[PDB]
C-alpha cells in the first residue's frame, strides 16, 4: 500500500490549488485525510473524509476555504484549497485510516508530501431497537433518528456493565483510535446508523447515539446488544452458612449456578424434601465479554434457630442445557 | 495520556448538598468544555451541565437548573458539580467527560463514575462471611468459592480477589434489596481443584460510603 500526492505548486495569496492523492495497494472502507507540515515544526492535521463521504471535518484555520472530496472508484482523495493565505505554506501529506486520538490525529498509511508555497507578493434522538440479540459474526444495525437536522454532530458510544461510556464513532461516520473496523457509522439527513458487521462476544453492551448540535446534547434510548451462544448448562454449587453468620441470628444458604446459556434457569429450594417459597432472593450477572454466559445466585435466608430445626438443605436447578434437573445438597452437621 | 478522575459521591440526605470533584491529568481544562452526564440505575444517559473553564461560561439541563452548579478551578485543573435541593430523581451515577477534537467535538475521555444516593436512611458497613469451598462446591476439577456481603447501605460495594491478582472466573453479582431495606450481594470465583489448600483465597470488600474495607479469608470446609 502506497499513497502518492500530486498537484502542489507556487501560488500567490488568495489563489486556489487542488491536491490529488492516488492510493494504490482497498481504501473505500477507511477514513482518508490530509495533514500539513512546515519544516522544523511538528506535522499537523488539515481535513478528514469518512469512508463513504457522509461526513468531513476541517481544522479551524482552513474551514470554509478547504474541501475534502473522495473517489472510491478512482482510488483518490482530493483537497480543493481556496483563498490561500501565506500561513498555508507547508508540505501537504495525504493519509489513510486517519482517526482522532485525544492528542491529535493518527494514520495507518502516509504519503510522501507535495510542497505548497503561498507567496505574499429541544432535539430528540430516537433510537431503534431498544433490545437486540444476535449470533457471533452476524451484522447488526442500530438506527437512530434526529428530530431536526443535526448535520453530522453525532457520536456513537458503547457502554459495558460497571464501566463508563466509551467513544466508538465521531462526526456520524468517523472511527475513534482503537475501535475495531467491524463498527461503521452512516448519515442520511436525520437518520444515523451504526453497523457492527462481525458481532463478537465482547460487543455485549448498550450503545447510545448522541447529538451535540445544540444545547442540550441529547442521548438515545440506548440498545442493549445480547450475544447469542450455544446452549450451555450451569455448573451448580452449594454453599452452607459460615459459623460466623450462625453466631448472629441468621443463616444464608447460597446456591451458585455458574456460567450458563440462555439466561432462563429455574431454582427451587427444598429443606428436608419440603419445597420453600418467599424465603430466597435471586441475582443474575450480566453476560460475559469473553464467553457470552450468565451466572445466578439464589440465597435462602433463614433464622439461626430454623437452620438448627432441619437436616437436608437442597438446591434444585432446571435448564435447557440439561436433560434432567440438577440437585445439590448437604446435611447440617456432617463434615 | 488524558485522564479524568472523580471524587465525592455517596449518600446525601434529601434537600441536602454534595459537591463532586473531577480531576484532570494529561491536558488543560482551559482548552476544552468539561461536562457532567448522569445515569439513573438501569436507565439511559442524561447530560447534566457543562463549563468552558477559560471564561467560566456554564450551561445546564432544565432538570438541574437553579439547583446544581458546575464550576472549575484551572489552578488545580479540576471541574466541580455542586448539587443542592436534592430530590430522589437525582439518584444516579455521575460521570464527567470532556469535549475533545480538531474541527469537531466528541466526549473522547470520561470519568470512572461516582454513584450518588439521595436518601434519608443511614449508612451501614457490610458483614462479610466466606462462601467456603466444599466437595459439594466441586465438579470435575473446578472448585467454586466466594464471599457473602450482607447488610450494607447505600450502594456500592466493590469486591476484588487476592488484591486484584485473581480476576479470572470472578463474578461479583448485582446487589439484592432485602426486606430490611439493606443491600446484600455475593462475589464468587472458580479456581482449579489443585489450587485449594496450596493457594490462599481472600476477597477484598470496600464500602466507600461508610469507609469500610474488609479482607475476609476463604478457607475450605
Amino acid at each position: 500500500v502506497q499513497l502518492v500526492e500530486s498537484g502542489g505548486g507556487l501560488v500567490q495569496a488568495g489563489d486556489s490549488l487542488t491536491l490529488s492523492c492516488a492510493a494504490s495497494g482497498t481504501f473505500s472502507s477507511v477514513a482518508m485525510g490530509w495533514f500539513r507540515q512546515a519544516p522544523g515544526k511538528e506535522r499537523k492535521f488539515v481535513a478528514n473524509i469518512s469512508w463513504n463521504g457522509d461526513s468531513t471535518y476541517y481544522t479551524d484555520s482552513v474551514k470554509g476555504r478547504f474541501t475534502i472530496s473522495r473517489d472510491n472508484a478512482k482510488n483518490t482523495v482530493y483537497l480543493q484549497m481556496s483563498s490561500l493565505k501565506p500561513e498555508d505554506t507547508a508540505v501537504y501529506y495525504c493519509a489513510a485510516d486517519v482517526r482522532w486520538t485525544g492528542d491529535g490525529h493518527r494514520a495507518d498509511y502516509w504519503g510522501q508530501g507535495t510542497q505548497v508555497t503561498v507567496s505574499s507578493g429541544d432535539i430528540q434522538m430516537t433510537q431503534s431497537p431498544s433490545s437486540l440479540s444476535a449470533s457471533v459474526g452476524d451484522r447488526v444495525t442500530i438506527t437512530c433518528r434526529a428530530s431536526q437536522d443535526v448535520n453530522t454532530a453525532v457520536a456513537w458510544y458503547q457502554q459495558k456493565p460497571g464501566k463508563a461510556p466509551k467513544l466508538l464513532i465521531y462526526s456520524a461516520s468517523f472511527l475513534y483510535s482503537g475501535v475495531p473496523s467491524r463498527f461503521s457509522g452512516s448519515r442520511s439527513g436525520t437518520d444515523f446508523t451504526l453497523t457492527i458487521s462481525s458481532l463478537q462476544p465482547e460487543d455485549f453492551a448498550t450503545y447510545y447515539c448522541q447529538q451535540h448540535y445544540t444545547t442540550p446534547p441529547t442521548f438515545g434510548q440506548g440498545t442493549k446488544v445480547e450475544i447469542k451462544r450455544t446452549v450451555a448448562a450451569p455448573s451448580v454449587f452449594i454453599f452452607p452458612p459460615s459459623d460466623e453468620q450462625l453466631k448472629s441470628g441468621t443463616a444464608s444458604v447460597v446456591c451458585l449456578l455458574n456460567n450458563f446459556y440462555p439466561r432462563e434457569a429455574k431454582v427451587q429450594w427444598k429443606v428436608d424434601n419440603a419445597l420453600q417459597s418467599g424465603n430466597s432472593q435471586e441475582s443474575v450477572t450480566e453476560q460475559d465479554s469473553k464467553d457470552s454466559t450468565y451466572s445466578l445466585s439464589s440465597t435462602l435466608t433463614l433464622s439461626k434457630a430454623d437452620y438448627e430445626k432441619h437436616k437436608v438443605y437442597a438446591c434444585e436447578v432446571t435448564h435447557q442445557g440439561l436433560s434432567s434437573p440438577v440437585t445439590k445438597s448437604f446435611n447440617r452437621g456432617e463434615c | 495520556e488524558v485522564q479524568l478522575v472523580e471524587s465525592g459521591g455517596g449518600l446525601v440526605q434529601p434537600g441536602g448538598s454534595l459537591r463532586l470533584s473531577c480531576a484532570a491529568s494529561g491536558f488543560n481544562i482551559k482548552d476544552t468544555y468539561i461536562h457532567w452526564v448522569r445515569q439513573a440505575p438501569g436507565k439511559g444517559l442524561e447530560w447534566v451541565a457543562r463549563i468552558y473553564p477559560t471564561n467560566g461560561y456554564t450551561r445546564y439541563a432544565d432538570s438541574v437548573k437553579g439547583r446544581f452548579t458546575i464550576s472549575a478551578d484551572t489552578s488545580k485543573n479540576t471541574a466541580y458539580l455542586q448539587m443542592n435541593s436534592l430530590r430522589a430523581e437525582d439518584t444516579a451515577v455521575y460521570y464527567c467527560s470532556r469535549w475533545g477534537g480538531d474541527g469537531f467535538y466528541a466526549m473522547d475521555y470520561w470519568g470512572q463514575g461516582t454513584l450518588v444516593t439521595v436518601s434519608s436512611a443511614s449508612t451501614k458497613g457490610p458483614s462479610v462471611f466466606p462462601l467456603a469451598p466444599s466437595s459439594k462446591s466441586t465438579s470435575g476439577g473446578t472448585a467454586a468459592l466466594g464471599c457473602l456481603v450482607k447488610d450494607y447501605f447505600p450502594e456500592p460495594v466493590t469486591v476484588s480477589w487476592n488484591s486484584g491478582a485473581l480476576t479470572s472466573g470472578v463474578h461479583t453479582f448485582p446487589a439484592v434489596l432485602q426486606s430490611s431495606g439493606l443491600y446484600s450481594l455475593s462475589s464468587v470465583v472458580t479456581v482449579p481443584s489443585s489450587s485449594l489448600g496450596t493457594q490462599t483465597y481472600i476477597c477484598n470488600v470496600n464500602h466507600k460510603p461508610s469507609n469500610t474495607k474488609v479482607d475476609k479469608r476463604v478457607e475450605p470446609k
